[PDB]
């Protein structure tokens, strides 16, 4: 159980990485 | 800008700033110096000279071990050397 | 127009160092504290305490001197000059340990003197305290490790001494009693200073290589006037270069400069927090189940296990002579060894 | 392993808590646009 | 004891030295002082 | 919007609705205090105040309720071990049920102040803004601390009207609520004379009803209302929380060291009792004090309370715990069944030896032997080859005087070390491990728990007051500095003395 | 605003609001019992730490019996 | 029952008023000469 | 016209003087013999 | 096996790990500085003995 | 009575809410190791 | 090792074997990794304590910056006003490529040393 | 009594996962 506590919390930041990256408030000018 | 100070660089490289400096940094100098070479500074302090570390055939350290009895602990220690 | 405003008056004049009321504490107390460390680092034995020479005159180098904790038997008296156990002598306040407090409490309020002279300074110029709040962290490192942590232990006697290999002696202390390397609190600090050199170095480096053309010449330092309201950098070019090269960057030159502040501010005060834990012994030095299968299951080793052989080793091997108080005899037999070292 | 029980349902709470709250607070704030 | 001069001499001088040189200057300084 | 770290300043001038916020603050602390006695009443095994007392089951509201009299169960028992009583209603339950009665309460008051915000009490007549006159409530306030304060130290502490505290003798052996009467000598400042705990709060009473007669008539000074913004109720909590760090860290350390307040049977021993060698002293004193008049070993061993015994093994020491071994000292080492005996051991030679005990600081230590004289004469060797002094070559046993093995003496090598692993430890205690499936590890006691939480609360309360005194002072600045604050402000030598605009050279 | 009668009562004690004592007032009795006060936590605070010794104050778990 | 660490603590006490009281003597002076110009 | 006794001065005289005793005193020291 | 000792030395999770005690463990001192990829090991089962993965990572 | 004029709206943009829900995971990931013990 | 405890044991052994603690150039990556620490907060303080008000209480101060603005979101004379009357006029910085510049060679020099 | 040790966490997570929908349904509708 702690094995796949530890994997599933590793995964759930992986998943985080990817949206702010591909899905963040898009940086605008003046 | 300024505070009206005067400049270090136009002290330090001033006639009269040398005048007083090159007596005055010298004889800091020897005072610390003598301080030392008269042995003053073992006296005043308490620290040991190279020959009263330990009594002789000895080699426990004369370590303090009662709060209230620290001073005369470490006078009856260097009784052990005179 | 009495003489309370006039002395303000001149205590707050512009001068090549600003004085101010703060000054009134600041100034005797870190003068003090840095007299007393030269003074004792020079001159002064640690042979009664410790058992240790501790001083240049004794023919120590910078790297192996300190002003040394007072002996264990001191408890955790204030040991004033004027009080019962140097009595008013002065030599022997210098043998029973007496410069440690002397430094360490007038470095504590130095340090407030310090901290008070940045909101003074900061109120007078119209500025916001911000430089003063970071210097809290600072602040709860050195008195949860010099104050809070020797006071949950027995004496001061176990506090860091002022010297360099002195304080690398407590760095290994630590692990070996403490195992703080295991501590989270730790982790936080090592995360947040860690962080902060990182931060510094990218920060700098980014501000260096966006640099507008504002001069003809090579060197890009002299086309910076201190009053132009421009930015002499390219927010937006930093932007898409860390975007591209990382996939995320700062957008927000003030939110920038927060987490500047909050990083490293935040460690420092996360490990003071765990050497407040480590003040009672509340260490984080063992991992239950593992000690449970390790005890059980002579073939299973970790890293967590080897690192633990290691600190029962420095414990074994360094105890007789660093608590001297304690006449720890370890006849050869006794000692924690593996095969032929 | 013999690890603790609990250690289960503090780390999912430790986790769950805090981040429901910070969804919650964002959401409502994306639909006052 | 005597070793106390001996360091204590050297500074003395040289505090003697640094004020018969300063002397003149010095007393314009205060006089501006209202 | 608002940041979420900033939600809670909408009450900076609702009077009203930060009355109803401390209420539910108010309500929720005094629920969590009945919501941990009754989880405390219903874990909590009474049956045993020597060898299980409260301090190694994990108990730590119910020292504090027994501290101030309340002291026994509905259900008959008391922590004294005495049994048949009736408490009446200031029983654990009964200080349990108030707690969230008062809980439910305030929490009603909370919801009709939340919503009647708006009170004429509130406002200032001659603006109509909403206003506290802060200096006023301070004097009101600290009037009213001062009767309370002086009220239970008068009459809850003496026993005039109360059940007064909970005293004890040197060594934590008999200890009872008893009223006290107040010592007014100098020795009243000795943290360990509970008299002086009387005479402080009721002179402390007193002066506070004078200096609250004070504040609710004579105004502050205008020099001191400017300086610290006495019309900005923040300057308020800055304050207030440097007064309460303060505080949490002379009682963290009072706790540590231990005073009169915080007495070994509701708490545990200190660590430096253990540092110091205190019951064992004792212990051995009483031994003498029998062989004097002749008893034999035995006999003299047998009459050692096995109460002192046990305040005399590391495993109640507070500073042999660990961060995150958690639950009841008892989790550890077990419950405490029997005192096994008092052990010696002896050389082939007869020359008694002793065990050379652990220190607090070492999570393991070297089992090494010891005559009367500090001389090494046997231990456990690491490395074999070259051992001098092991058991099996010294000859070394084991008898036992006193304890559930008086009497008794082993000579076999195994048996023997496995006593001198233990003696380490203090006496040496038999434990029921299997009960509460005890790891083996030590856990610290309510002792050091207490101290651990508010040493770090201390430590967090100062940045506290650091930021809420630097929001005070410079409020005006808060968002942002001028933006026309002008060069030759904050450039040198325009102004004699800095920041004052009237000083132009 | 709701007028009560609580309130009407309590009125008067938040009523001055703003109101000072001129200048300095009592700041420099202020100081004097803070002086002492001082003092006075310095005697506690050497007492527990032994370094201020007095006749018949045994800082040890003794003095409870 | 006046023992010597409470004639030291007088010592302590007298040695720390000296100490502020002959600092702020020397500050109040300058600052009566040495004053800014309005 | 500047004043020579100054803060600063004694900010600086108060730091160096001592510098050099006690750079003299560890000259000495690096002759001393055991 | 990190040191060469046939004493091997676990460092995954699955192996009676945390995050904090795990690792990839250094390939085997018997190796030294030699080059062991994966196809110069007669099985993966030799190259996970002898810690391969932490030299190819 | 009027309603009352304190209330304000809370906002938390979703750069904010990353950064939060990383300093959570990481927390967790550090913490866990220690609750499992 | 590639984890967390095996990061120690190797900066435990590495100690033994090599007295790192006493070597100068782990010293100076200590200097380069306390300095930039200390700088970082430095840096990060002082700006932030020189922000131009553009923003009120109710409102974050980051929104006082608007990504791509051409001016300057904080004033660094007042700035250098601040912290050259903390220490002296001329140990603060009043040319901010200067300032980065040496923001960015100390931690990166020390850390050259460490390793 | 020898209860599931999972079942506490099964009852929590069963009332707090559809709860925090429902209250992150809720307090986005007021607040447009
Ligand atoms: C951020 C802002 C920073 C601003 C800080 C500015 C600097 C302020 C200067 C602070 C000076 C603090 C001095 C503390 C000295 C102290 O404690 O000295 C210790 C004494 C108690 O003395 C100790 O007492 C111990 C217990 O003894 C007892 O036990 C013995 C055996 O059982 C005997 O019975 C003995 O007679 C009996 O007294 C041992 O004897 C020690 O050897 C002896 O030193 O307490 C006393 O002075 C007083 C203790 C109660 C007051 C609490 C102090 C508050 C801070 C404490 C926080 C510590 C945290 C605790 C967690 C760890
Ligand atoms: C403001 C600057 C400052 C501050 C904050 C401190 C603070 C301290 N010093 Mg340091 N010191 C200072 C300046 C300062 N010192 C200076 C300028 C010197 C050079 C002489 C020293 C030299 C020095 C030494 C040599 C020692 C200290 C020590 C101490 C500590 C104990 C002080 C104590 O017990 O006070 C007690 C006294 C007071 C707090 C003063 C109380 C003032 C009250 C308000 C006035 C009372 C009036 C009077 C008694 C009435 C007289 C009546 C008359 C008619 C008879 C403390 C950390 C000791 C230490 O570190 O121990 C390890 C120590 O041994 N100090
Ligand atoms: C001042 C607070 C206080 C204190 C000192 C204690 C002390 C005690 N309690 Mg109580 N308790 C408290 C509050 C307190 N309690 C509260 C508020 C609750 C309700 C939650 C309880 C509920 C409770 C129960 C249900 C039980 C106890 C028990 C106990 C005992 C064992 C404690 C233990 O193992 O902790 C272990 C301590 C830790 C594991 C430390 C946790 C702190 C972590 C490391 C920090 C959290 C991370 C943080 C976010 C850091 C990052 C921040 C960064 C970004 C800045 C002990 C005597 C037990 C007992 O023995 O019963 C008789 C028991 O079963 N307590
Ligand atoms: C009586 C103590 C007290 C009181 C009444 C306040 C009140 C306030 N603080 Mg201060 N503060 C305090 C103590 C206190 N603080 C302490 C001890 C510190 C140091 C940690 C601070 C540090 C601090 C900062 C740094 C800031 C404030 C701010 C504020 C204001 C907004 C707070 C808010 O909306 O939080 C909102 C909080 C949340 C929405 C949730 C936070 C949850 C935290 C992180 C952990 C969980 C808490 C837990 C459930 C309960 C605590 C238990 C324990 C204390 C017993 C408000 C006036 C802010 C301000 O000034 O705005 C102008 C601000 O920026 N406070
Ligand atoms: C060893 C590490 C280290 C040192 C030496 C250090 C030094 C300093 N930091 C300061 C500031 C700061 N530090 C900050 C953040 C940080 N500081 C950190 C780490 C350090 N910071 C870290 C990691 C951070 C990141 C959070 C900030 C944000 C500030 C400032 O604003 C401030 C500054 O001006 O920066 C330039 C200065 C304040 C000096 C002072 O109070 O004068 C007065 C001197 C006094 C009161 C004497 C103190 C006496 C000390 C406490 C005890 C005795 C020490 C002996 C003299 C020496 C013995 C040393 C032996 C062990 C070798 C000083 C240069
Ligand atoms: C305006 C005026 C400005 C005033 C400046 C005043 C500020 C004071 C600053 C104090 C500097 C502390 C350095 C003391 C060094 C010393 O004297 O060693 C003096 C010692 C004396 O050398 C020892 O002498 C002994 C006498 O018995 C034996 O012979 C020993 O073998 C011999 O090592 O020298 C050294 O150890 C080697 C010299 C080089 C050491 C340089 C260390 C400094 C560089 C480290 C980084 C700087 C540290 C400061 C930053 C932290
Ligand atoms: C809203 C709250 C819910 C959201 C928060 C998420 C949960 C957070 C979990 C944190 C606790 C993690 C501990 C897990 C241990 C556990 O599982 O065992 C459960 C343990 C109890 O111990 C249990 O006891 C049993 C017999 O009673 C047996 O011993 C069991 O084996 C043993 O596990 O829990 C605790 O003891 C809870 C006490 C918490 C109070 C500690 C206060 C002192 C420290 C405060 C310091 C503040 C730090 C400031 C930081 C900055
Ligand atoms: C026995 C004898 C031995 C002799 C040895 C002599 C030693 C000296 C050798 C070193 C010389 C290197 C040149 C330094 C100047 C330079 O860098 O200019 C760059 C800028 C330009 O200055 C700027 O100068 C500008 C004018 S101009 O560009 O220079 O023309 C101006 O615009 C600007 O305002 C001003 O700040 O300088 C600075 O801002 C200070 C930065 C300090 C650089 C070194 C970093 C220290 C790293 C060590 C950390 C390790 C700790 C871990
Ligand atoms: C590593 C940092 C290096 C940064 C370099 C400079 C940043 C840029 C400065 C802006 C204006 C440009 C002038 C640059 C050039 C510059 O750097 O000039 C260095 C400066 C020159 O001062 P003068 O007035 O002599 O200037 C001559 C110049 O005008 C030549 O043109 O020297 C001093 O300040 C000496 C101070 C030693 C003081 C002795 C100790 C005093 C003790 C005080 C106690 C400490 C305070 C206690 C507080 C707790
Ligand atoms: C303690 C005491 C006191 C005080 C005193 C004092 C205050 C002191 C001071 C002191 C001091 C004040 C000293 C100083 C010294 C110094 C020194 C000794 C220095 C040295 C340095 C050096 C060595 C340097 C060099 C270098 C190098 C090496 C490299 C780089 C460069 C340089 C140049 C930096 C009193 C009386 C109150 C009383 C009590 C006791
Ligand atoms: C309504 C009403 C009522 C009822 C009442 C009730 C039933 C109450 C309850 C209440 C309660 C029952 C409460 C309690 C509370 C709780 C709380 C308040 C808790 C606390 C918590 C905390 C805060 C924690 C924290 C933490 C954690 C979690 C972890 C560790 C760390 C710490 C410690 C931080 C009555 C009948 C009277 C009457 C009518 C009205
Ligand atoms: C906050 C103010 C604190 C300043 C106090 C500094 C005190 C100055 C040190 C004075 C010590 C001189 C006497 C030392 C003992 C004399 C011998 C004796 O006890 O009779
Ligand atoms: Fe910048």
């Amino acid at each position: 159980m702690e094995t796949i506590t530890y994997v599933f919390i590793f995964a759930c930041i992986i998943a985080l990485f990817f949206f702010a990256i591909f899905f963040r408030e898009p940086p605008r000018i003046t | 800008g300024t505070t009206g100070e005067r400049p270090f660089s136009d002290i330090i490289t001033s006639v009269r700033y040398w005048v007083i400096h090159s007596i005055t940094i010298p004889a800091l100098f020897i005072a610390g110096w003598l301080f030392v070479s008269t042995g003053l500074a073992y006296d005043v302090f308490g620290t040991p000279r190279p020959d009263s570390y330990y009594a002789q055939e000895q080699r426990s350290i004369p370590l303090v071990t009662d709060r209230f009895e620290a001073k005369q602990q470490v006078e009856t220690f260097l009784e052990q050397l005179k | 127009r009495g003489w309370f405003d006039i002395l303000d008056d001149w205590l707050k004049r512009d001068r090549f160092v600003f004085v101010g009321w703060s000054g009134i504490l600041l100034f005797p107390c870190a003068y003090l504290a840095l007299g007393g460390w030269l003074t004792g680092t020079t001159f002064v034995t640690s042979w009664y305490t410790h058992g240790l020479a501790s001083s240049y005159l004794e023919g120590c180098n910078f790297l192996t001197v300190a002003v040394s904790t007072p002996a264990n038997s001191m408890g955790h008296s204030l040991l004033l000059l004027w009080g019962p156990e140097a009595q008013g002598d002065f030599t022997r306040w210098c043998q029973l340990g007496g410069l440690w407090t002397f430094i360490a409490l007038h470095g504590a309020f130095g340090l407030i003197g310090f901290m008070l002279r940045q909101f003074e300074i900061a109120r007078l110029v119209g500025v916001r305290p911000y430089n003063a709040i970071a210097f809290s962290a600072p602040i709860a490192v050195f008195v949860s490790v010099f104050l809070i942590y020797p006071l949950g232990q027995s004496s001061w006697f176990f506090a860091p001494s002022f010297g360099v290999a002195a304080i690398f002696r407590f760095l290994l202390f630590f692990q070996g009693f403490h195992n703080w390397t295991l501590n989270p609190f730790h982790m936080m600090g090592v995360a947040g200073v860690l962080g902060g050199a990182l931060l510094c170095a990218i920060h700098g480096a980014t501000v260096e290589n966006t640099l507008f053309q504002d001069g003809e010449g090579a060197s890009t330092f002299r086309a910076f006037n201190p009053t132009q309201a421009e930015e002499t950098y390219s927010m937006v070019t930093a932007n898409r270069f860390w975007s591209q090269i990382f996939g995320i960057a700062f957008s927000n030159k003030r939110w920038l400069h927060f987490f500047m502040l909050f990083v490293p501010v935040t460690g420092l005060w996360m490990s003071a927090i765990g050497v407040v834990g480590l003040a009672l012994n509340l260490r984080s030095y063992d991992f239950i189940s593992q000690e449970i299968r390790a005890a059980e299951d002579p073939e299973f080793e970790t890293f967590y296990t080897k690192n633990l052989l290691l600190n029962e080793g420095i414990r074994a091997w360094m105890a007789p002579q660093d608590q001297p108080h304690e006449n720890f005899v370890f006849p050869e037999e006794v000692l924690p060894r593996g095969n032929a070292l | 392993m013999e690890v603790n029980q609990l250690g289960l349902i503090a780390t999912a709470l430790f986790v769950l808590v805090p981040s429901v709250f910070l969804i919650i607070l964002y959401v409502q704030t994306e639909s006052q646009q | 004891d005597w070793r106390v001069l001996v360091v204590l001499l050297p500074v003395l001088l040289a505090a003697g030295w640094a004020v018969r040189n300063i002397l003149p200057y010095a007393v314009k300084q205060v006089q501006k002082l209202l | 919007g608002l940041p979420w770290y900033r939600v809670h300043t909408v009450l900076i001038n609702d009077p009203g609705r930060l009355i109803a916020a401390h209420l539910m603050h108010t309500a929720l602390v005094a629920g969590w205090a009945g919501s941990m006695a009754l989880y405390e009443l219903a874990t909590f095994d009474p049956s045993d105040p020597v060898l299980n007392p409260m301090w190694r089951q994990g108990m730590f509201v119910l020292p504090f309720m027994a501290r101030l009299g309340v002291t026994g169960s509905w259900s008959g028992w008391s922590i004294t071990g005495e049994t048949g009583i009736d408490p009446g209603f200031w029983s654990f339950e009964g200080v349990a049920l108030a707690h969230i009665v008062l809980s439910g309460l305030l929490f009603l008051a909370a919801c009709w102040h939340w919503v009647y915000w708006d009170l004429e009490l509130f406002r200032d007549p001659r603006t109509g803004e909403p206003a506290l006159d802060l200096p006023k409530m301070f004097g009101i306030h600290l009037f009213l601390a001062g009767l309370l304060c002086f009220g239970f130290g008068a009459f809850h502490l003496t026993g005039l009207f109360g059940p007064g505290m909970w005293v004890s003798d040197p060594y934590g052996l008999t200890g009872s609520v008893q009223p006290v009467a107040p010592e007014w000598g100098p020795d009243g400042f000795n943290p360990y004379n509970p008299g002086g705990v009387v005479a402080h709060h009721i002179a402390a009473g007193i002066v506070g009803i004078i200096a609250g007669l004070f504040h609710i008539l004579v105004r502050p000074p205008q020099r001191l209302y400017k300086a610290l913004r006495m019309g900005n109720i923040e300057t308020v909590l800055s304050s207030s929380i440097a007064a309460v760090f303060f505080a949490a860290f002379v009682v963290a350390g009072t706790m540590w060291y231990g005073s009169a307040t915080t007495p070994i049977e509701l708490f545990g021993p200190t660590r430096y009792q253990w540092d110091s060698s205190y019951f064992q002293q004792e212990i051995n004193r009483r031994v003498q004090a029998s062989l004097a008049s002749g008893a034999t070993l035995e006999e003299a061993w047998s009459a050692i309370p096995e109460k002192l015994a046990f305040y005399d093994y590391i495993g109640n020491n507070p500073a042999k715990g660990g961060l995150f071994r958690t639950g009841p000292m008892n989790k550890g080492d077990g419950i405490a069944q029997a005192w096994k005996g008092h052990a010696v051991f002896r050389n082939k030679e007869g020359e008694e030896l002793f065990v050379r005990r652990m220190p607090a600081f070492f999570e393991s230590f070297p089992v090494i032997l010891t005559d009367k004289n500090g001389v090494v004469k046997a231990d456990i060797p690491f490395r074999r080859a070259e051992s001098k002094y092991s058991f099996e070559q010294q000859g070394v046993t084991v008898s036992f005087y006193g304890g559930e093995l008086n009497g008794q003496t082993f000579t076999d090598p195994p048996t023997v070390k496995s006593y001198a692993r233990k003696a380490i430890f203090g006496e040496i205690f038999e434990f029921d491990t299997e009960t509460l499936n005890s790891d083996g590890i030590f856990r610290t006691s309510p002792r050091g728990w207490f101290t651990f939480a508010h040493a770090v609360f201390a430590l967090l309360f100062f940045f506290g007051h650091i930021w809420h005194g630097a929001r005070t002072l410079f409020r005006d600045v808060f968002s942002g500095i001028d933006p026309e604050l002008s060069p030759e402000q904050v450039e040198w030598g325009f102004y004699q003395k800095v920041g004052d605009v009237t000083t132009r050279r | 605003a709701r007028r009560t009668w609580l309130g009407d009562i309590l009125r008067p004690l938040n009523s001055e609001y703003g109101k000072v004592a001129p200048g300095w007032g009592t700041t420099p009795l202020m100081a004097v019992f803070m002086g002492l006060f001082l003092v006075f936590l310095l005697i506690i605070l050497e007492i527990y730490n032994s370094t201020l010794i007095l006749d018949g104050v045994n800082v040890s778990w003794k003095a409870l019996g | 029952t006046i023992t010597p660490s409470l004639k030291g603590f007088f010592i302590g006490l007298l040695s720390g008023a000296v100490v502020l009281g002959l600092t702020f003597a020397v500050l109040i002076a300058i600052s009566q000469i040495d004053k800014v110009q309005r | 016209s500047y004043p020579i006794f100054t803060v600063r001065w004694v900010a600086v005289h108060t730091l160096a003087v001592p510098t050099i005793f006690f750079l003299g005193a560890i000259a000495a020291m690096q002759f001393i013999q055991r | 096996d990190i040191d060469g000792i046939r004493e091997p030395v676990s460092g995954s999770l699955l192996y009676g790990n945390n995050i904090i005690t795990g690792a990839v463990v250094p390939s085997s001192n018997a190796i030294g500085l030699h080059f062991y990829p994966i196809w110069e090991a007669a099985s993966l089962d030799e190259w996970l003995y002898n810690g391969g993965p932490y030299q190819l990572i | 009575m009027e309603p009352n004029p304190n209330r304000q709206p809370v906002e938390l943009n979703r750069t904010s809410l990353y950064l939060g829900l990383l300093l959570i995971l990481v927390l967790a990931l550090l913490f866990s190791s220690y609750f499992f013990n | 090792p590639l984890g967390i405890s095996g990061t120690f044991n190797f900066m435990i052994v590495f100690q033994a074997e090599h007295n790192i603690l006493m070597h100068p150039f782990h010293q100076l990556g200590v200097a380069g990794v306390f300095g930039g620490a200390l700088f970082c907060a430095m840096h990060g303080s002082l700006v932030t304590s020189s922000l131009i008000r553009e923003t009120t209480e109710t409102e974050s101060a980051n929104y006082g910056y608007k990504f791509g603005q051409e001016e300057e979101t904080y004033n660094i004379v007042a700035a250098h006003g601040y912290f050259g009357r903390l220490i002296f006029q001329y140990a603060s910085f009043n040319n901010s490529r200067s300032l980065h510049f040496f923001l960015a060679a100390w931690p990166v020099v020390g850390v050259w040393f460490t390793a």
